[PDB]
């Protein structure tokens, strides 16, 4: 039912 | 800055929010303490208002987690992703997840709580990655420094498209990208660097290959996070794969992205007098070993091979350098011309005919 599609990631390389 | 497909804001200007468990890594009081902080972030600029709840569903469930910790979206171990969160909506709409194999701190080390928590929430206001590399919204983290944080103004702005101004903000100024198109731009510093130039400005730099017309913008920090934000002078000695960094009385020497075994360095070793209190500008030629070092009106050079001061210096820029003004912001050379910029403006120094041959605005090194 829901937008949880537009979850957005934060990140940082290894 | 970007906000979410059909615009995914919040209804109401109360929000809850709860923090359903804990990282081992800090204190309780610490971890309230950074979402506490994160939220002011928001709440600053906005008329948003965030109220923490001890038991029960908030709109902004907070959670620490490892690898498959619920959803469809595991965590991937130490570093890479940080951290997830949803935006505005019902359920998991708004709650944020926090990678438990990440260490997390209130300081430089590891990774900071707050730093990523303002980010993630940011999310769960409404707000998508940005593009600009000095905003918040950024999808890739960098830690930004011990100095009180600022929210950059690419976040005001997307945020108040969403939710208008606040009463008043702590601090009306908020940090811009220095935008390169500005005939007024005036630099802080610039070197090559494998070939490339290295256009300081603030707490950024601008990287531009030679066959390219768009610079590459980076925050200086996410090269070197051990060397401050803003840099007074720099120069390469392209023989030892090495560049010179200068900010007030200390110097670095780096390799690639790794500070040299000793320094920071005074630059009162290089045989400054200790009344000298910043290097304004600073080039170095290899072909004689030797390297100008600019402060106030005066010019050293230096031996690069020797390693002290050649004997005749300190001089005066007008008697070397006459017409370029009465300072140098930044310097560099190539093919024969010395570069030199004084505010908004580059002139070029021949030095074969020993004197200025053209003038352009100093953002014309970014093909602007
Ligand atoms: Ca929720
Ligand atoms: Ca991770
Ligand atoms: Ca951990
Ligand atoms: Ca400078
Ligand atoms: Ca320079
Ligand atoms: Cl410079
Ligand atoms: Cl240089
Ligand atoms: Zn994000
Ligand atoms: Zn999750």
């Amino acid at each position: 039912q829901f937008a949880e599609r537009y979850l957005r990631s934060y990140y940082h390389p290894t | 800055y970007n906000v979410f497909p059909r615009t995914l804001k919040w209804s109401k200007m109360n929000l809850t929010y709860r923090i359903v468990n804990y990282t081992p890594d800090m204190t309780h009081s610490e971890v309230e303490k950074a979402f506490k902080k994160a939220f002011k972030v928001w709440s600053d600029v906005t008329p948003l208002n965030f109220t923490r709840l001890h038991d029960g569903i908030a709109d902004i469930m907070i959670s620490f987690g490892i690898k498959e910790h619920g959803d469809f979206y595991p965590f991937d171990g130490p570093s890479g992703l940080l951290a997830h969160a949803f935006p505005p909506g019902p359920n998991y709409g708004g709650d944020a997840h926090f990678d438990d194999d990440e260490t997390w701190t209130s300081s430089s080390k590891g990774y900071n709580l707050f730093l990523v928590a303002a980010h993630a929430f940011g999310h769960s206001l409404g707000l998508d990655h940005s593009k600009d590399p000095g905003a918040l919204m950024f999808p890739i983290y960098t830690y930004t420094g011990k100095s009180h944080f600022m929210l950059p103004d690419d976040d005001v702005q997307g945020i108040q498209s969403l939710y208008g101004p606040g009463d008043e903000d702590p601090n009306p100024k908020h940090p811009k990208t220095p935008d390169k198109c500005d005939p007024s731009l005036s630099l802080d510093a610039i070197t090559s660097l494998r070939g490339e130039t290295m256009i300081f400005k603030d707490r950024f730099f601008w990287r531009l290959h030679p066959q390219q017309v768009d610079a590459e913008l980076f925050l200086t920090k996410s090269f070197w996070p051990e060397l401050p934000n803003r840099i007074d002078a720099a120069y390469e000695h392209p023989s030892h794969d090495l560049i010179f960094i200068f900010r007030g009385r200390k110097f670095w020497a780096l390799n690639g992205y790794d500070i040299l075994e000793g320094y920071p360095k005074k630059i009162s070793e290089l045989g400054l007098p200790k009344e000298v209190k910043k290097i304004s500008a600073a080039v170095h030629f290899e072909d004689t070993g030797k390297t100008l070092l600019f402060s106030g009106n005066q010019v050293w050079r230096y031996d690069d091979t020797n390693h002290i001061m050649d004997k005749d210096y300190p001089r005066l820029i007008e008697e070397d350098f006459p017409g370029i003004g009465d300072k140098v912001d930044a310097v560099y050379e190539k093919n024969g011309y010395i570069y030199f910029f004084n505010g908004p403006i580059q002139f070029e120094y021949s030095i074969w005919s020993n004197r200025i041959v053209r003038v352009m605005p100093a953002n014309s090194i970014l093909w602007c």
